[PDB]
């Protein structure tokens, strides 16, 4: 019997939107439909969000979510005001009943429907 | 020896600028209060020699070993008024005031060659820092008590 952290994930839940992009192109012109779903999750900070140095300073908040629902990389997660690309340090205890990912705020505005 | 301190003197009273606000170089000195525009005479550039003179004096009889050389000393201006203290220096360097105050500083002064606003990574912040370049040429000397020759006795021979 595979251990299932699922029940150990409900208490800490939070509502959040999980979107994915399925890019569409004709004659090499970019359009992006969206797929958004209300999914369960839990959020903690992932890399303490610092200020990098460049020609202009920039900063991207990091969150790392858990959920009972599967989360592929090429998906975004919005919880407060800015979606996070599910890019890094993710791991799928799918057979153990959940999965986790870090998150990168896409400083672009949130993909509502396009 | 004294050359860097001399160019520090020259920049001290060309800009009419403070003692305690000119620190030398890659020594140990804290740059507190970033806005306090400092000036540092970076001497890290290699000084290369040009000639090694040797003069000799007759009556008060000693001699004089000299060594002309030059070094690309750079100037780093800090502080909120770095830019000005760069430009206003980079432009008064060749005026009356400079060329008239560097009287006894045994140190020529060449034109400012180039400038740069390369700042310093002050830990998630950027503090104003500007470098200006100019070759400086001087010649240290030392005096040694040798002694002259008053005559020369000698003998010859022939077949």
């Amino acid at each position: 019997m595979l251990p299932n952290m699922r029940s150990a994930l409900k208490m800490f839940e939070q509502s959040v939107l999980l979107k994915s992009v399925e890019t569409i192109r004709v004659d090499f012109v970019d359009d992006i439909i969206i797929t958004a779903t209300p999914i369960r999750a839990v959020v903690q900070v992932a890399d303490k969000k610092k200020l990098n140095l460049d020609s202009l300073d920039w900063s991207k908040q990091y969150i790392w979510v858990h959920s009972g629902s599967k989360m592929e990389i090429g998906q975004f997660i919005e919880w407060h005001g800015k979606d996070f690309k599910l890019v890094a340090a993710g791991d799928d205890y799918s057979d153990y009943g959940y999965n986790a990912w870090y998150g990168e705020e896409t400083l672009k505005p949130v993909l509502v429907s396009s | 020896s004294q050359s860097i301190i001399n160019v520090a003197r020259y920049i001290r009273d060309l800009l009419d600028y403070d003692e305690n606000l000119i620190q030398f170089d890659r020594k140990n000195t804290q740059q507190s209060d970033t806005v306090t525009g400092y000036i540092v005479v970076n001497g890290s550039g290699v000084q290369n020699v040009l000639s090694h003179g040797s003069s000799y004096d007759g009556d008060a009889e000693i001699m004089e070993y000299s060594k002309s050389e030059s070094r690309l000393i750079t100037l780093e201006f800090y502080g909120s008024d770095a830019y000005e203290n760069a430009e206003l220096f980079s432009l008064l360097n060749q005026s009356q005031k400079a060329k008239e105050v560097s009287r006894g500083l045994g140190l020529t002064i060449y034109n400012v060659s180039q400038a740069t606003d390369v700042k310093q990574l002050l830990g998630y912040q950027y503090g104003n820092r500007v470098h200006v370049d100019f070759n400086i040429q001087y010649c240290p000397s030392v005096y040694v008590e040798t002694l002259r020759v008053d005559a020369s006795e000698f003998e010859i021979l022939v077949d």
